[PDB]
């Protein structure tokens, strides 16, 4: 539950496909968006569960 | 050879060319100066025959490789005489593409536009149209003209520019050509002088310098007329944000003149005007002419012959014959020089009548040129060269020498701060519309804009380069940028840039030649005869050397430059950066007018259904926008007791995105400025969601 | 039949929001059959006959062109190809 919700905050944050970024393509594409664009992505919010 | 049979194929054909132009003038000037209907048909003859004369003796220079033409000149008069122009396309396509050009020219000239409560009462663009648009200071008539025009225009304009951008890229590769951009570029190009080489993609490049140092003054002159355009239309723009589209008096936008009379900086005080003195002497419109040749003789520039004095229309008739009278310059050769225009007694006239004068200088100075010469060094030269003896004329330091002005008179800074920005207006309010209009065709023609973002690409650059925004969000379906005259008529657009240069550069080179106390705004070149001279060494080349040569010989320089421009309006940035001190210089391309009553919907089809979910298209987005507008005419029925049709078209839809989400926002039925409020949607919304949500198999969190 | 107590009144508006749910039926048959982009408004359904009963017969027209008449065989496939979509717009079942 906790991974899908930082999946999903992403995914509304930077208005990604829904089915795009699952759990074994997160950490790639989550630096992807980081590296497009600072000062978006620093407002969003995430969890570190594990 | 072979040097020797190409001059006497190029002798032989001037021998005929002349005198079948000289006819084809003497036809287009008698149907101009009386319109009469038995010389129609003397002018269409005459100008098939020297058409298929044209078309025959480019036929006959198919036999003359270009790499054994030593001397230069009949080497740049076979090059003239070399392009095929629309020869290599196809029978069919060639009938297509000109049907197609006559449908464009035929709707853009004949559509028109009718009142939402009046439909008995429609308006052409020119009349009416047009000046809704230049005087009304109505917010919600001139939305209304504004997006009624775009509207029908792009509608009918779109599949014919589509299919015309594809006739002509096919046409111009067809020619060894990378598209028609590179054709259109091929102006300028010049090779084979070795140290005055120009290739066609360095204009790209030289446009983008030039554009990058133009950007601050203009920042600044947006800021203030943002500034003062509060006052005008308050809650209406934000004082960060960007201007709307429709209120720059103006259809396009092309110009910001209009605005003159809302920003001027003092009122109280009018800049100079004698147009009555010349009244109160009774001045008929014969002196002014007079007055110009004796200008242009004080700079030892050749006079006028009699020729030219012999034959007069200038005079307007006003009887029941209707002429256009439209000022122009003829040049039907062989010491055949006219002007054509209907002459009153104002200001503008005798501007205009400065203009022509120099247009006929310049014409004629080149006449001992080869008559496939006899043309200005580009597109750019002509209008220039004729433009800056009207603007070094308009002085009133030559006023005042001239006879009028009495000298009993201070001029005031004020008054000068007002002529500058009037001027900057027109001349600075421009450079970035014709930037962004040919950097759009330019790569649209390139094939960088995908057919299916066109509208999208060009409403961003309006919010980054211009920094304008629209009123209302435009779909796919409109062609906004083909409402212009040039782009549906097959027009380049990049000359008003290089001339609006160049005449500075100009300019300025002849106030340092002449060795002026400081050409700020105030220079005058009269009773210089090195001035005159050292233009007339540049008049008489015509296109017998490239035009980076005959640069050299007046500024020295080998390229566009901007420094004269910046150089002329210095005071202006000066009197700017000192008004806004407190304004916020710049813009922010994330306002919109519409923004603040609009609705996000953000849609998460796979979490609902997972397998088996459908597609989503734009059948799905008008089912999305029925479902709306059906929510509102039953929370408008159920309520507040009114039968209002609200329709499909009503929900205006904006930001499309592949996670699917959007912004939408509904306006009444058939009145495009209101709005209805974001409270009443809501409500709304509220009232028909599950009907909503059952007829997409959603539930209330997808 | 299909909601007993809980129904709604059926007026002028679901007229509306019937011609438009067949305009996206014969929308999305003729793009996804004949492959053309053919742009069927609510204003294409002309209706007929409105019975208390909630009867009333009905046809589809070219977008701006009175003349031309879609026939009723392909109104009829369109028909069955989005029925459920038509149904569940409406909350009835098939016998509704
Ligand atoms: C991703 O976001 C982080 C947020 O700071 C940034 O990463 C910087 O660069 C490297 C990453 O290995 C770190 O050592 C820095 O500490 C990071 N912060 C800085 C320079 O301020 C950067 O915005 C993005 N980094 C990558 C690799 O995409
Ligand atoms: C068109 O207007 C002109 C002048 O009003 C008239 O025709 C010209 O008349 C003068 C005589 O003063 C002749 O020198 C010109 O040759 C005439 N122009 C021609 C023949 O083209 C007349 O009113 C009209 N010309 C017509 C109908 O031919
Ligand atoms: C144009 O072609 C001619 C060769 O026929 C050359 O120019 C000639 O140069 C001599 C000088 O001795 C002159 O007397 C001739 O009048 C010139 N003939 C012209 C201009 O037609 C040369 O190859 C080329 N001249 C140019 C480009 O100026
Ligand atoms: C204008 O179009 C004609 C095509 O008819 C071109 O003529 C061709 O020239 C090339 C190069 O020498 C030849 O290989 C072809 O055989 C010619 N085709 C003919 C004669 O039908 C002509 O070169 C074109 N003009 C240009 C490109 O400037
Ligand atoms: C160029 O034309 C102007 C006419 O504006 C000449 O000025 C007069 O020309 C006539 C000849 O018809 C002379 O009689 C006058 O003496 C000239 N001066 C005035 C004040 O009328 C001018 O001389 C010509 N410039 C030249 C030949 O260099
Ligand atoms: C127009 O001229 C007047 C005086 O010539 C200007 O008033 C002076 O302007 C200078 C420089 O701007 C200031 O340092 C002075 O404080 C001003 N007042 C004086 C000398 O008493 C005025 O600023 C000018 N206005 C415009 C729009 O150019
Ligand atoms: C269309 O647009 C607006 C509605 O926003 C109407 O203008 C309103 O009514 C009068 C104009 O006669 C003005 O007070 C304002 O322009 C608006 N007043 C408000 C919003 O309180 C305009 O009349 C409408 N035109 C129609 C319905 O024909
Ligand atoms: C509207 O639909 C009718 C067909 O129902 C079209 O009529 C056709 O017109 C052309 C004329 O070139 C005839 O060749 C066809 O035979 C006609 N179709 C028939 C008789 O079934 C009519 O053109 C359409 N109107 C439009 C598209 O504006």
């Amino acid at each position: 539950d906790c991974f899908s919700t930082n999946i999903l905050t992403l995914i509304n944050g930077f208005d990604l496909p829904e089915g795009n970024v699952t759990q074994e393509n997160f950490v790639d594409m989550q630096q992807r968006c980081n590296a497009s664009d600072p000062a978006a992505y620093a407002q969003l919010v995430f969890q570190t569960c594990d | 050879t072979i040097e020797e049979q190409a001059k006497t194929f190029l002798d032989k054909f001037n021998h005929e060319a002349e005198d079948l132009f000289y006819q084809s003038s003497l036809a287009s000037w008698n149907y101009n100066t009386n319109i009469t209907e038995e010389n129609v048909q003397n002018m269409n003859n005459a100008g098939d025959k020297w058409s298929a004369f044209l078309k025959e003796q480019s036929t006959l220079a198919q036999m003359y490789p270009l790499q054994e033409i030593q001397n230069l000149t009949v080497k740049l008069q076979l090059q003239a005489l070399q392009q095929n122009g629309s020869s290599v396309l196809s029978e069919d396509k060639s009938k297509r593409l000109n049907t197609i050009l006559n449908t464009m020219s035929t709707i853009y000239s004949t559509g028109k536009v009718c009142n939402p409560d009046n439909p008995q009462e429609c308006l052409l663009l020119e009349p009416g149209l047009n000046e809704i648009m230049a005087n009304s200071l109505d917010y919600n008539e001139r939305l209304w003209a504004w997006e009624s025009w775009r509207s029908e225009v792009g509608k009918q304009l779109r599949p014919l520019y589509e299919e015309y951008v594809v006739l002509k890229n096919e046409m111009a590769r067809a020619n060894h050509y990378e598209d028609y951009g590179d054709y259109w570029r091929g102006d300028y190009e010049v090779n084979g002088v070795d140290g005055y080489d120009y290739s066609r993609g360095q204009l790209i490049e030289d446009v983008e310098h030039t554009f990058e140092e133009i950007k601050p003054l203009y920042e600044h002159l947006h800021a203030y007329v943002r500034a003062k355009l509060m006052n005008a239309y308050p809650s209406y723009i934000s004082p960060i944000g960007c201007l709307p589209a429709h209120l720059l008096g103006d259809m396009w936008g092309r110009f910001w003149t209009n605005l003159y009379s809302l920003t001027v900086p003092f009122g109280q005080k009018p800049n100079i005007d004698v147009t009555d003195a010349m009244v109160d002497q009774a001045w008929d419109a014969q002196r002014i002419f007079k007055e110009a040749e004796k200008f242009f003789v004080s700079v030892g520039l050749p006079n006028m012959t009699q020729g030219f004095w012999e034959n007069s229309m200038l005079t307007d008739p006003g009887n029941v014959q209707k002429a256009v009278c439209h000022p122009t310059a003829w040049d039907l050769g062989k010491g055949d020089f006219r002007i054509l225009m209907c002459t009153k007694v104002t200001m503008d006239d005798f501007l205009t009548a400065h203009h022509e004068m120099g247009h006929i200088q310049y014409d004629m100075a080149y006449a001992a040129q080869p008559f496939l010469l006899r043309n200005g060094a580009n597109e750019g030269f002509h209008e220039a060269v004729g433009e800056i003896m009207s603007l070094s004329a308009a002085t009133p330091k030559h006023l005042k020498s001239i006879g009028l002005l009495s000298p009993d008179f201070q001029e005031d800074n004020e008054t000068e701060i007002n002529f500058l920005l009037k001027q900057a207006l027109t001349i600075v309010g421009t450079l970035p519309f014709t930037y962004m209009l040919e950097k759009w065709r330019w790569m649209v023609f390139k094939g960088e804009i995908p057919k299916d973002q066109w509208m999208k690409k060009w409403w961003e650059m309006k919010r980054e380069i211009v920094g304008v925004v629209e009123p209302v969000p435009h779909d796919e379906t409109y062609c906004d940028p083909a409402s212009l005259f040039h782009v549906s008529n097959d027009y380049s657009f990049i000359r008003y840039y290089t001339r609006t240069l160049y005449q500075f550069q100009f300019q300025e080179a002849l106030c340092q030649a002449a060795k002026h106390e400081g050409p700020l705004h105030k220079c005058d070149i009269s009773n210089s005869t090195e001035a005159g001279q050292k233009l007339f060494n540049m008049l008489r080349l015509g296109k017998s050397e490239p035009w980076t040569l005959a640069l050299e010989n007046v500024v020295g320089a080998k390229n566009m430059n901007v420094r004269p421009l910046l150089n002329y309006f210095e005071p202006l940035f000066t009197w700017l950066k000192d008004q806004n001190k407190n304004s916020f210089v710049g813009w922010s391309t994330d306002w919109s007018p519409y923004a603040d009553q609009s609705i996000k919907v953000r849609i998460s089809l796979k979490s609902a259904l997972g397998d088996k979910a459908y597609e989503w298209n734009d059948n799905e987005m008008y089912l999305f926008r029925s479902s709306v507008a059906y929510a509102m005419r039953q929370y408008f029925l159920k309520v507040k007791n009114q039968m209002i049709l609200f329709g499909e078209e009503d929900v205006r839809v904006a930001n499309l995105k592949p996670r699917i989400s959007f912004n939408f926002f509904v306006t009444a039925p058939k009145n495009v400025s209101d709005i209805i409020p974001r409270t009443e949607v809501e409500k709304a919304i509220r009232m028909s969601r599950s009907r909503i949500n059952d007829a997409f198999r959603l539930n209330d969190n997808s």
